[PDB]
C-alpha cells in the first residue's frame, strides 16, 4: 500500500550552522587526558547543515545523497522522526537497507524493498498505519534491538559505509532551545556496527503522520556531510571528549593542529604551505605528417589474385588508423592480438600489407 | 550458496576450536592473513563473521587478497587489510551431478569492480556492445549470471569447491568469541602475568578509578600501550602498572685494589628489593 | 572442427508449425550460449533468441509467442519450434554460438563461430 | 550416499559359528577404516574390532577368542565371522565408519556414519 | 634424509610448513640450509590393488 501526499505547500529547504556538532569516537578505546590527533570522516566545523522542518504545512521527505556519510540531527517532540532508508535506486532492482523504530521495537533489514513514493508511519488520534514498502523478496540480514529514542530531545546520529560495514553512531540530548541546533560541543558515542555488505548512495527519512487528512507534528531535523579530515580531540580525566579542533577550519586551528596543543604562544608558526592546483593538461606533440600510403593500397586500380598476393612493406610513415575502422567501406575487419581502437596508440614494427 | 550471492552468518557469544578445524586433513587449502592458524586459539575475537561459497577449483587462487579475475572483481572482494582465514575444500562428490549441476552461479559480467565485502544480487542485462539493452537481452546483452557445469568426469581444477573464509576483528572491541583456555584466578597488587581476552603482558593489577564507557574494553597510554583493562568476568577497571624496574649501577674500586662491590638500584625505595636510602 | 550445420527448412504453409535444427559438431553446449538469429531479404540480421548452458531460455519480446529453444544434450543438438509462420516469417535462420569468453576485437553480433543458415519461405505453395 | 546396511542376524544355536555382512555403499573401503559396535539390550554400546585400510586388525582383548573382521574389497564388503555364541552374545550389531580425518563435534564414539545393525540372540530355539 | 609422500604433500618439506607431514613426521627448521629434492615415483611404488 502507497499513498501520495497532496496537501504538502511548497517551500526550500532551510541552511544554518554546524557549530561544533557531528564529533564521534573514533575507535573503542579509552583514553584519558591526552590529546589525540586523528584522521576520519568526520563534519566539518561551522559546515552549511541543510534544515528540514515538519509542521502544520510542511512535511519533508526528499531524496537526499548519502555520498561518504551522513549527520543526521533532529530537534524532537512527541516522536515523529522514525527511521531511515538507504540504498541506490531505491526498489525492487537493488538491495536496500530498512531502519524502523515503531511502537514496540527498532528493525533493521536488509531486503529488496519495492518502496513507495512516500514512505510513512501513522499514528491515530495508537499507532495503526504502515506505508513503506510493498514487497520484500530476498532478505539477508535482520537484526532487531532495542529502542534507540518546544522540541525537547536533541538526537545526533552518523551513518558511515566502509568495507560494508555500516557504523551508526548515537548521542541523545536533553535541551530546551526553541527553533535551531545548539551552540556546544557532545561527542557522539559508537551505537552499533552493521554488517550489511550494500552500496547506498541515497537515503531517506521515514516520518509519522497524525490522523484525527493528514496532520504534521512539530519536528525538525538537519542533513550534514562527512568529510575525510583531521580532527584534534582532547580527552579529559574522565575519558570524555570534551573539546575537538578542525585542523583544517582556519589557521588558527591549523596552528592548534601543528603544535599538538590548544593553546598557543604569542609568535610566528610555519603550519602549512601554499601550493597552486593545476587546471589544464597541455600536451604539444609535433606535426603529423609524412602520412602511410593507405591511399596506394586501400584504393588501388588493380589488384592480385590470391595465389600470387601482393605485399607491401608499410614503414618509416604515420599510420592513421581511425580513417580505416571508422569506414564504412570495409564489411570485414577483424583484428587478432591488438584492439582497433587501440591501433593509433602503439608503434608497430615490421608492418606488412 | 552461490558466490555471487555469498552467505554471511555472524559468529558470536561462543567458545570457538580451531584446533579441530585446522589439524583437520579435510580441507585442501587452508591460508590465514594477519593471524597465525596456531594462535587462534590462544585469542578471543569479536566480530566473527563466515562466509560461505562454491566456487571452481581453480579459482582458489583468487579467495586473497589483491587477487584479480572474474571472482575477485565481480563475485566477491577481499580487502587488502584482510585478517582472518581462508578454508577450501573438494565437494566433487556433493555438488557434482552426472548431468551437470546447475545450482552454482556466478556473476560472469558486471559494469565495475566490486567494493570488499559487497554482495551484488542484482541480475539487470549486461551491456557488452555498443547498443543499450534496456533490460532485454539481444545483441551483446546477456544475463550476468553463468551457472558452472559440475560433473564428476571433470579434472581437479574444474571440481567445485567449497570455500569458506573468517573474518575477524583483533583486540579493539569488547570479545564475544573466544579460544577453549581455561581462566584462572584474579590475582592484584602481585607482578605478575596476565591474559586479558588474548592481550597478554606483564604488570602489577590494581583496582582503578576510571569508569569506562561501554563499548570500551581496554586504555592506552601515550605509548599506546595498556595501561587500563576491564576484567571479562567481573565488569571492574583494573590500572596495570609495570614491575618495577630500577637501574642496577655497581659502585667499586679498581680491580687491581679490591673485588668488593656495592650496588645502586636508582629510584627504588629499600624496602621492595649495609643497607642505606 | 567447429562446425554448425542447420537443416529443416523449407516451404511452409500459413498458420502451420515447423521445427528447425542446429545440429552441432565440434563443440557441447554444456558450457556455451547458443543464439538463433533470422535474416530478411530486405533487412538485416533480427535475434531471435538464446539458449543458455544451465536451460534458460530468453527470447525477443516481439517473437515471444512464437518461438520455442530446446536442447538434445543426448544428441548435443538445438531445436526451433515455430509456430504461426506468417509472411514476415520467410527468413534464412543462422544458429551461432554466443562469445562470452575473450574478443579479439568489437563484435556487432557476438558471436564467434556462425551456422550456414536454413531457409524458410511462406507462401501459397 | 553414504549408507551402510548389514544382514545375517536371526536366531543362532549355542556353540555354533554365525557370519554376518556391512555390505557398504557410497564409499570404498581403500582409505577408510570401519568398525563393529555391539550393543545389548541393558548396555550400552560396546566396541568390538576394527578393520584398517593395509589390512590391519584389532579386536576387544575381552572378545579377540570368538570374533573374525574380514574383507572383501572385489564386493565393497565387510564381514564378521562369529564363533561360539553364548547367551550373553545377543546383541544388535553396529557396523560404523571411523571419522579419522574430522572431528565435527566432540563425539563420544568417534564415528560420523553408523549403520542400521542387526539383531542376534542365542537360545534354545 | 629420505622418504616417500603423497604427491600435493611436498608443499609441506620445507622450513615453517604445517601439516600432518611437518608436525607429526618430518619437520625441517626454520634456520634449514639444504636441498629439497622430490620426483614422482608411480612406476615404483604404486601396485594395481
Ligand atoms: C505516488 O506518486 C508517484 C510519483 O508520481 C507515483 O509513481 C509513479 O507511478 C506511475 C504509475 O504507473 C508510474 O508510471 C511512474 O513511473 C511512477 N514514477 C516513478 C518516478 O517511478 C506513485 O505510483 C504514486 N502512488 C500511487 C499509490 O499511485
Ligand atoms: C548554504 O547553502 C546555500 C545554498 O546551497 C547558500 O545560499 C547559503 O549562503 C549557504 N550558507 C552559508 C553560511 O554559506
Ligand atoms: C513493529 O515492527 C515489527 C517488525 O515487523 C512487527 O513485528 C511489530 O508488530 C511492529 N509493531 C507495531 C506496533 O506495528
Ligand atoms: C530474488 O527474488 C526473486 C523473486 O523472488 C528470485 O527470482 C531471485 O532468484 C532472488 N535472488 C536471490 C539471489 O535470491
Ligand atoms: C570528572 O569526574 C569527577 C568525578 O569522578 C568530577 O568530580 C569531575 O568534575 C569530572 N571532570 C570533568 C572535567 O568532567
Ligand atoms: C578511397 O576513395 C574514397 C572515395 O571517396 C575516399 O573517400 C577514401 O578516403 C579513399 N581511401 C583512402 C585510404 O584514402
Ligand atoms: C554504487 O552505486 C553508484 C550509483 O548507483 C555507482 O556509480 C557505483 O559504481 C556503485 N558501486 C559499485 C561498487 O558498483
Ligand atoms: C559471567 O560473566 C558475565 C559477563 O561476562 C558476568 O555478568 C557474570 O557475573 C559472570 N559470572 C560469574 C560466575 O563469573
Ligand atoms: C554431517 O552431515 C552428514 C550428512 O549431512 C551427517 O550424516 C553427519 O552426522 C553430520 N555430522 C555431524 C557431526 O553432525
Amino acid at each position: 500500500q502507497c499513498v501520495n501526499l497532496t496537501t504538502r505547500t511548497q517551500l526550500p529547504p532551510a541552511y544554518t550552522n554546524s557549530f561544533t556538532r557531528g564529533v564521534y569516537y573514533p575507535d573503542k578505546v579509552f583514553r584519558s587526558s591526552v590529546l589525540h590527533s586523528t584522521q576520519d570522516l568526520f563534519l566539518p566545523f561551522f559546515s552549511n547543515v541543510t534544515w528540514f522542518h515538519a509542521i502544520h504545512k510542511r512535511f519533508d521527505n526528499p531524496v537526499l545523497p548519502f555520498n561518504d556519510g551522513v549527520y543526521f540531527a533532529s530537534t524532537e517532540k512527541s516522536n515523529i522522526i522514525r527511521g531511515w532508508i538507504f540504498g541506490t535506486t531505491l526498489d525492487s532492482k537493488t538491495q536496500s537497507l530498512l531502519i524502523v523504530n515503531n511502537a514496540t521495537n527498532v528493525v533493521i533489514k536488509v531486503c529488496e524493498f519495492q518502496f513507495c513514493n512516500d514512505p510513512f508511519l501513522g499514528v491515530y488520534y495508537m499507532e495503526s498505519e504502515f506505508r513503506v514498502y510493498s514487497s520484500a523478496n530476498n532478505c539477508t540480514f535482520e537484526y532487531v534491538s532495542q529502542p534507540f529514542l518546544n522540541f525537547k530531545n536533541l538526537r545526533e546520529f552518523v551513518f558511515k559505509n566502509i568495507d560494508g560495514y555500516f557504523k551508526i553512531y548515537s548521542k541523545h540530548t536533553p535541551i530546551n532551545l526553541v527553533r535551531d541546533l545548539p551552540q556546544g560541543f557532545s561527542a557522539l558515542e559508537p551505537l552499533v556496527d552493521l554488517p550489511i555488505g550494500i552500496n547506498i548512495t541515497r537515503f531517506q527519512t521515514l516520518l509519522a503522520l497524525h490522523r484525527s487528512g493528514w496532520t504534521a507534528g512539530a519536528a525538525a531535523y538537519y542533513v550534514g556531510y562527512l568529510q575525510p579530515r583531521t580532527f584534534l580531540l582532547k580527552y579529559n580525566e574522565n575519558g570524555t571528549i570534551t573539546d575537538a579542533v578542525d585542523c583544517a577550519l582556519d589557521p588558527l586551528s591549523e596552528t592548534k593542529c601543528t603544535l599538538k596543543s590548544f593553546t598557543v604562544e604569542k609568535g610566528i608558526y610555519q603550519t602549512s604551505n601554499f601550493r597552486v592546483q593545476p587546471t589544464e593538461s597541455i600536451v604539444r606533440f609535433p606535426n603529423i605528417t609524412n602520412l602511410c600510403p593507405f591511399g596506394e593500397v586501400f584504393n588501388a586500380t588493380r589488384f592480385a589474385s590470391v595465389y600470387a598476393w601482393n605485399r607491401k612493406r608499410i614503414s618509416n610513415c604515420v599510420a592513421d588508423y581511425s580513417v580505416l575502422y571508422n569506414s564504412a567501406s570495409f564489411s570485414t575487419f577483424k583484428c587478432y592480438g591488438v584492439s582497433p581502437t587501440k591501433l593509433n596508440d602503439l608503434c608497430f614494427t615490421n608492418v606488412y600489407a | 550458496a552461490s558466490v555471487y550471492a555469498w552467505n554471511r552468518k555472524r559468529i558470536s557469544n561462543c567458545v570457538a576450536d580451531y584446533s579441530v578445524l585446522y589439524n583437520s586433513a579435510s580441507f585442501s587449502t587452508f591460508k590465514c592473513y594477519g593471524v597465525s592458524p596456531t594462535k587462534l586459539n590462544d585469542l578471543c575475537f569479536t566480530n566473527v563473521y563466515a562466509d560461505s561459497f562454491v566456487i571452481r577449483g581453480d579459482e582458489v587462487r583468487q579467495i586473497a587478497p589483491g587477487q584479480t579475475g572474474k571472482i575477485a572483481d565481480y563475485n566477491y572482494k577481499l580487502p587488502d587489510d584482510f585478517t582472518g582465514c581462508v578454508i577450501a575444500w573438494n565437494s566433487n562428490n556433493l555438488d557434482s551431478k552426472v548431468g551437470g549441476n546447475y545450482n552454482y552461479l556466478y556473476r560472469l559480467f558486471r559494469k565495475s569492480n566490486l567494493k570488499p565485502f559487497e554482495r551484488d544480487i542484482s541480475t539487470e542485462i549486461y551491456q557488452a556492445g555498443s547498443t543499450p539493452c534496456n533490460g532485454v537481452e539481444g545483441f551483446n546483452c546477456y544475463f550476468p549470471l553463468q551457472s558452472y557445469g559440475f560433473q564428476p568426469t571433470y579434472g581437479v581444477g574444474y571440481q567445485p569447491y567449497r570455500v569458506v573464509v573468517l573474518s575477524f576483528e583483533l583486540l579493539h572491541a569488547p570479545a564475544t568469541v573466544c579460544g577453549p583456555k581455561k581462566s584462572t584466578n584474579l590475582v592484584k597488587n602481585k607482578c605478575v602475568n596476565f591474559n586479558f581476552n588474548g592481550l597478554t603482558g606483564t604488570g602489577v593489577l590494581t583496582e582503578s578509578n576510571k569508569k569506562f564507557l561501554p563499548f570500551q574494553q581496554f586504555g592506552r597510554d601515550i605509548a599506546d600501550t595498556t595501561d587500563a583493562v576491564r576484567d571479562p568476568q567481573t565488569l571492574e577497571i583494573l590500572d596495570i602498572t609495570p614491575c618495577s624496574f630500577g637501574g642496577v649501577s655497581v659502585i667499586t674500586p679498581g680491580t687491581n685494589t679490591s673485588n668488593q662491590v656495592a650496588v645502586l638500584y636508582q629510584d627504588v625505595n629499600c624496602t621492595e628489593v649495609n643497607v642505606f636510602q | 572442427e567447429v562446425q554448425l550445420v542447420e537443416s529443416g527448412g523449407g516451404l511452409v504453409q500459413p498458420g502451420g508449425s515447423l521445427r528447425l535444427s542446429c545440429a552441432a559438431s565440434g563443440f557441447t553446449f554444456d558450457d556455451y550460449a547458443m543464439s538463433w538469429v533470422r535474416q530478411a531479404p530486405g533487412k538485416g540480421l533480427e535475434w531471435i533468441g538464446r539458449m543458455y548452458n544451465n536451460g534458460r531460455t530468453s527470447y525477443n519480446p516481439s517473437l515471444k509467442s512464437l518461438v520455442t529453444i530446446s536442447r538434445d544434450n543426448s544428441k548435443n543438438t538445438l531445436y526451433l519450434q515455430m509456430n504461426s509462420l506468417r509472411a514476415e516469417d520467410t527468413a534464412t535462420y543462422y544458429c551461432a554460438r554466443d562469445n562470452l569468453g575473450y574478443r579479439p576485437s568489437e563484435n556487432l553480433y557476438g558471436m564467434d563461430v556462425w551456422g550456414q543458415g536454413t531457409t524458410v519461405t511462406v507462401s501459397s505453395s
